[PDB]
RNA sequence: UAGGGGAUCGAAGAUGAUCAGAUACCGUCGUAGUCUUAACCAUAAACUAUGCCGACUAGGGAUCGGGUGGUGUUUUUUUAAUGACCCACUCGGCACCUUACGAGAAAUCAAAGUCUUUGGGUUCUGGGGGGAGUAUGGUCGCAAGGCUGAAACUUAAAGGAAUU
RNA sequence: AAAAUGUAA
């Protein structure tokens, strides 16, 4: 095999990608308040009785 | 050669129920095998037997029904310490309500629950159901 | 391949290195 | 090749088993007989049905036909079921051995005894 | 249980000798058939006529023991006993299937050959091995007319007959009908000759 | 099969073989029950008077339904002699 | 895997046989594990037979025959000889026809 | 639109037998699926998994769909539905029909006591398939269905609560794992137990006394 | 028996063959043979340290076609020159 | 190894063709050899790829040895007598046929059965495949080799039966 | 009688 190749691409694609950041997202409670929202958002008023279950659906 | 005589009598009996026999024949029979025939007979597993007397060892034609399924032996003769009885019931016994493990004690050849009342112990023979 | 030929390979190869070790005695 | 298929033997068979008290070995009548009882589609098609049945009519006039009947022949079967007019219990009574002799000695009556030789 | 006069009879037994149903087999004799009355030398055997009447009267207790006398299958592989099976279902009202049997007469309810039986009857248990498996997948009684050669696989009653052919098949089914009427039927006593003819059964040529 | 306060618990009761004392379960498509009508005076088998016999699926797979047949029939009185036990 | 309870052609009861020679290629083949057929023919063909009783003397002559045994090596019996092989259940057949 | 065939199917459409226990009692087999539904209204579903089975041709390939579905309820009734159809949808509908034709009852009592309400199993029973042995051991109340994910939901719709299971061989196969469990519960009534060593009268068949109304037209 | 002695006094026979069959284990062998105490870049440790000898560019194999981008190391407690794998995207600018 | 013998076939080798090449496959000659005496060597798809003894679960026919019966036959001089064959039966056998409710991955096998319904007694070996039956030491052998028998390193497959 | 071979698509 090749013992001596090319190392010019040390972080090539890493920096040649566009510069987009994180905006200040809505606050999410910590602990007990968080699991309160999972119990309803999956069981109570449910998500969607379409086939089965989706928490991360599609473009529809 | 012929080592465990009790295991050989049970041999012809294993395939006897696998066919639906109403009779069986053992050989050459010992004193130990005699008191075991009474064990199953005592609870209602098998029927009564008839020991034919000859000038050699002996032979017994036991008339079985169809209640008995598996009759085996435990080789060799093992040492029990009272705690072995409460562990062996879950070692091979089909249930916790029915089934008997016969062994040899000083007062006779009986099972764990009967030996329970008299706190007796010794070696081991086989399993019954 | 045929392992009969693999046993002929090692046969002469051990005998070869046998006389080469005798050159040091 | 020129060989009859499914719909040919199938249709020729139906007509003969329900309308047998008719038919002949003629083509112009068996062809127009298909036009008098049932209904078809084309003419060429109808012509093939009629030709195969005149072939079958020729084998029916020779006694039994393979695979076909209509109850009329089961009564005809009872008539020719008695043959022989002579018989083959006449010659003697019972032809036996030495071994078959001891057989009658244990159970029978109207079966006499006669000895043979036999070489094993 | 025993009837009344349904025991040993001189007239019934001498008619079985005019049938050749006492003649045994040859080199062959299947384990489960030790029903002999003297071993006939030269490679032959004999059949006990009294124990053969027993087999016929017993399976007949199971014949008239079926609700509707029409769901009784009368199968025949032998061409010799084809008119004989037609006459049995002609006096009781059962269903005869002589000639081509066809796989799907007990199973495959889609066909016009399918009939749900409560009693099954076979002529030759050897060649009819197909009708044997049919009844063994639906829980139904199986009858077979064996000799000494035919294996009694999956059958209940194996009567000692003469499946070699000839007049043995027509003799068996003749007395079978006389019994389905003696016990609940249009029969009267034991001194009953029966107007029916045995020469209507048997094989007729061509 | 009961409990502390008596009562018959655990639904469904399977049958049993009268020749092998071997329980008759539903997965057996080869077990046959005999219906031998009991005849009396002037014949008459009676439409409701039968004798039941149990011959399992394994018995038929060997053809042994004929052995215990004479056995089970002889002792009840329908088989005058015919079979012999002592062999 | 193993397709015949005899593997080749029998080998139960002994454990060694004298190998003979093929007649076509002459390849050494075990005695019992070889193929040998009966060549129970006549001296000539089905035509020159009456031509012989024409030139020969005596009344009608006699007309002799010639018997032989052909030894093959399996490879020879297939090139166009006693073979044509068989199917799964048809291989167990042991009748000459 | 049901209207079945045979004496069996017509005596069920007549209401002479409302219990499936009469079926299993005389060991009589099943032929129609709609009949097992007139006796069992509470039949629920539970699809396990589908695996496309391929077959080669002179042209290329041709794969089907091996749907592994089961039926039954929380009592003692279960169903075995094996189907291989052209589509996934057809294998679901026709696979349920097959699961009705193979319905069998199960046995299970207590671990070792006798109080009330069968909670565990009865005896040590087992079923094999190919190279997969599945032994069933009785367990005390409060535990759970101890086995694989598939055999666990299988016994859920079997009516049992407590159980232990020990396997030997290659078990990563849905087919043979669950086909051997269909065998283990079938042998529940195939092993003689003392509390069932009394001789039964063995009643006369329903299609004998009712064989008068379902015969013909 | 089925290939074994159910003998009361043959307790040592069972012990003899057992130890010899344990040598067939890849885990038992390496354990009692002290493979790390002999060779193996890690002698009884899970963590170690070395010094960069040089910067390499080793590639990959099948069913692929690309480069791995690597480097070289050297044992301190031993003195054995080795080779390591550089994780993440790039970061070769922080090694040296 | 050493003597004797040494027809035939025939590792090597020779050789005419054959192929693109032919130191192979085809032909022909022929050293050792193939045989025997006295020593060796000690491995074989040395296999029933199935260790040794013990018991039971099967319908049957062949068939070698001994055994018992048959008012069976042949030999004839003469009923004989044996000897030969036939038939019933039988142990030790050499195998087979149809199934196997059994077991088995399947092919299959009355054993490879009596294994989760888990134990008759007992011997030896393997534990993914390679590396590699290779190394070092030892040990027998005239030599060749035999016996015991590694490590470093490598890889996610090797492999077995079976259907299209 | 003679008649070999298969680049990353």
């Amino acid at each position: 095999a090749k013992v001596h190749g090319s190392l010019a691409r040390a972080g090539k694609v890493k920096s040649q990608t566009p510069k987009v950041e994180k905006t200040e997202k809505p606050k999410k409670p910590k602990g007990r308040a968080y699991k309160r929202l999972l119990y309803t958002r999956r069981f109570v008023n449910v998500t969607l009785v379409n086939g089965k279950r989706r928490m991360n659906p599609g473009p529809s | 050669t012929r080592s465990s005589v009790l295991a050989d009598a049970l041999n012809a009996i294993n395939n006897a129920e696998k066919t639906g026999k109403r009779q069986v024949l053992i050989r050459p029979s010992s004193k130990v095998i005699i008191k075991f025939l009474q064990v199953m007979q005592k609870h209602g597993y098998i029927g009564e037997f008839e020991y034919i007397d000859d000038h050699r060892s002996g032979k017994i034609v036991v008339q079985l029904n169809g209640r008995l399924n598996k009759c085996g032996v435990i080789s060799p003769r093992f040492n029990v310490k009272i705690g072995d009885i409460e562990k062996w019931t879950a070692n091979l016994l089909p249930a916790r309500q029915f089934g008997y493990v016969i062994l040899t004690t000083s007062a006779g050849i009986m099972d764990h629950e009967e030996a329970r009342r008299k706190h007796v112990s010794g070696k081991i023979l086989g399993f019954v159901y | 391949m045929r392992a009969k030929w693999r046993k002929k390979r090692t046969r002469r190869l051990k005998r070869k290195r046998r006389k080469v070790r005798a050159r040091s005695k | 090749g020129r060989v009859r298929t499914k719909t040919v033997k199938r249709a020729s068979k139906a007509l003969i088993e329900r309308y047998y008290p008719k038919l002949t070995l003629d083509f112009q009548t068996n062809k127009r007989l298909c036009d008098e009882i049932a209904t078809i589609q084309s003419k060429r098609l109808r012509n093939k049905i009629a030709g195969y049945t005149t072939h079958l009519m020729k084998r029916i006039q020779k006694g039994p036909v393979r695979g076909i009947s209509f109850k009329l022949q089961e009564e005809e079967r009872e008539r020719k079921d008695q043959y022989v007019p002579e018989v083959s219990r006449s010659n003697g009574v019972l032809n036996v051995d030495n071994q078959t002799s001891d057989l009658v000695k244990s159970l029978g009556l109207k079966l006499p005894l006669s000895v043979i030789n036999v070489s094993a | 249980s025993l009837p009344a006069t349904f025991d040993l009879t001189p007239e019934d037994a001498q008619l079985l000798l005019a049938a050749n149903t006492h003649l045994g087999a040859r080199n062959v004799q299947v384990h489960q058939e030790p029903y002999v009355f003297n071993a006939r030398p030269d490679g032959v055997h004999v059949i006990n006529v009294g124990k053969t009447w027993e087999k016929l009267v017993l399976a007949a207790r199971i014949i008239a023991a079926i609700p509707n006398p029409e769901d009784v299958v009368a199968i025949s592989s032998r061409t010799f006993g084809q008119r004989a099976v037609l006459k049995f279902a002609a006096h009781t009202g059962a269903t005869p299937i002589a000639g081509r049997f066809t796989p799907g007469s007990f199973t495959n309810y889609i066909t016009r050959s399918f009939k749900e039986p409560r009693l099954v009857i076979v002529t030759d248990p050897r060649s009819d091995a197909q009708a044997i498996k049919e009844a063994s997948y639906v829980n139904i009684p199986v009858i077979a007319l064996t000799d000494l050669d035919s294996p009694s696989e999956f059958v209940d009653v194996a009567i000692p007959c003469n499946n070699r052919g000839k007049h043995s098949i027509g003799l068996i089914w003749y007395l079978l009908a006389r019994e389905v009427l003696r016990l609940r039927g249009a029969l009267v006593d034991r001194t009953q000759p029966w107007s029916i003819m045995p020469d209507l059964y048997f094989y007729r040529d061509p | 099969m009961e409990n502390d306060k008596g009562q018959l618990v655990e639904l469904y009761v399977p049958r049993k073989c009268s020749a092998t004392n071997r329980i008759i379960k539903a997965d057996d498509h080869a077990s046959v029950q005999i219906n031998v009508a009991k005849v009396d005076e002037e014949g008459r088998a009676i439409p409701g008077e039968y004798v039941t016999y149990a011959l399992s699926g394994y018995v038929r797979s060997r053809g042994e339904s004929d052995d215990s047949l004479n056995r089970l029939a002889q002792n009840d009185g329908l088989l005058k002699n015919v079979w012999s036990y002592s062999r | 895997p193993k397709k015949r309870a005899s593997n080749g052609r029998n080998k139960k009861g002994r454990g060694h046989v004298k190998p003979v020679r093929c007649v076509n290629c002459s390849k050494s083949i075990p005695k019992d594990k070889a193929i040998k057929r009966m060549a129970i023919r006549n001296i000539v063909e089905a035509a020159a037979v009456r031509d012989l009783s024409e030139a020969s003397v005596y009344p009608e002559y006699a007309l002799p025959k010639t018997y032989n045994k052909l030894h093959y090596c399996v490879s020879c019996a297939i090139h166009a000889r006693i073979v044509r092989v068989r199917s799964r259940e048809d291989r167990k057949n042991r009748a000459p026809p | 639109g049901w209207v079945p065939v045979t004496k069996l199917g017509r005596l069920v459409k007549a209401g002479k037998i409302t219990t499936i226990e009469e079926i299993f009692l005389h060991s009589l087999p099943v032929k129609e699926f709609q009949i097992i539904d007139t006796l069992l209204p509470g039949l629920q579903d539970e699809v396990m998994n589908i695996k496309p089975v391929q077959k080669q041709t002179r042209a290329g390939q041709r794969t089907r769909f091996k749907a592994v579905v089961v039926v039954g309820d929380s009592n003692g009734h279960v169903g075995l539905g094996i189907k291989t159809a052209k589509e996934v949808a057809g294998a679901i509908r026709a696979g349920i029909i097959i699961a009705k034709l193979s319905v069998i009852p199960i046995r299970r009592g207590y671990w070792g006591t006798n109080l009330g309400q069968p909670h565990s199993l009865a005896t040590k029973t087992t079923g094999k398939c190919g190279s997969v042995t599945v032994r069933l051991i009785p367990a005390p109340r409060g535990s759970g269905i101890v086995a694989s994910p598939a055999v666990k939901k299988l016994l859920q719709l079997a009516g049992v609560e407590d159980v232990y299971t020990q396997s030997n061989g290659k078990t990563r196969t849905l087919e043979n794992t669950l086909k051997a469990a269909f065998v283990a519960i079938g042998n529940t009534y195939g092993f003689l137990t003392p509390n069932l060593w009394a001789e039964q009268p063995l009643p006369v068949s329903p299609l004998d006394i009712y064989s008068d109304e379902a015969s013909a037209q | 028996g089925k290939g074994k002695p159910r003998g009361l006094n043959s307790a040592r026979k069972l012990r003899v063959h057992r130890r010899n069959n344990r040598w067939a284990e890849n885990n038992y062998k390496k354990r009692l043979l002290g493979t790390a105490f002999k060779s193996s870049p890690f002698g009884g440790s899970s963590h170690a340290k070395g010094i960069v000898l040089e910067k390499l560019g080793i590639e990959s194999k099948q069913p692929n076609s690309a480069i791995r981008k690597c480097v070289r190391v050297q044992l301190i407690k031993n003195g054995k020159k080795v080779t390591a794998f550089v994780p993440n995207d790039g970061c070769l600018n922080f090694v040296d």
